[PDB]
């Protein structure tokens, strides 16, 4: 999660303090050059799962086209859950399921 | 005779889906999850007709 600018509002890009040896952040624009958290500066993902739980809002229980399963809350033991498959659409996705209660709205599974 | 042979087909349909939702269905060589679950309802229900 790259950070931008105090200053000019622009994105700061890596850079090294060659006396210092420690990682920067070089403003393009301007000379401010800030402290940094994170080491990391690269990353690169194949096997991702976001999408997994993002597909919910608060008012999914309004929806009345969802199916609407018997699954015992884990929170608060209600009857009465709709659910739902993975939200991500890879091909390869599986087809294991989510359930949302429409008592407390915490979402479940059945694992 | 034959709408219990189409309800048997019809149980054994659910029963692949249910394997395929908790995920304990066999794949297949050069071919998917999907593609196999799909394979095998086309099969059973082309067996029921
Ligand atoms: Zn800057
Ligand atoms: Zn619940």
């Amino acid at each position: 999660s790259f950070r931008f600018c105090l200053e000019c509002n622009n994105m700061l890009y890596p850079k090294e303090d060659k006396e210092n040896q420690r990682l920067l952040y070089s403003c393009r624009n301007c000379d401010y050059t800030e402290l940094a958290e994170d080491p990391k500066v690269y990353r690169h993902e194949l096997i991702t799962n976001i999408g997994e739980t993002a597909g919910i809002v608060d008012d999914i229980g309004q929806d009345p086209t969802l199916p609407r399963s018997d699954k015992e809350c884990p929170e608060c033991h209600s009857r009465d859950c709709v659910f739902f498959q993975s939200q991500q659409r890879r091909k390869d996705t599986n087809m294991t399921l989510f359930y949302v209660c429409l008592n407390c709205k915490k979402t479940f599974r059945d694992e | 005779e034959i709408t219990h042979a189409i309800s048997s087909a019809k149980e054994q349909v659910q029963e692949i889906i249910y394997k395929a939702q908790h995920n304990e269905l066999e794949l297949k060589p050069g071919m998917t999850l999907r593609e196999s679950f799909e394979g095998e309802v086309s099969r059973t229900l082309n067996d029921a007709r």
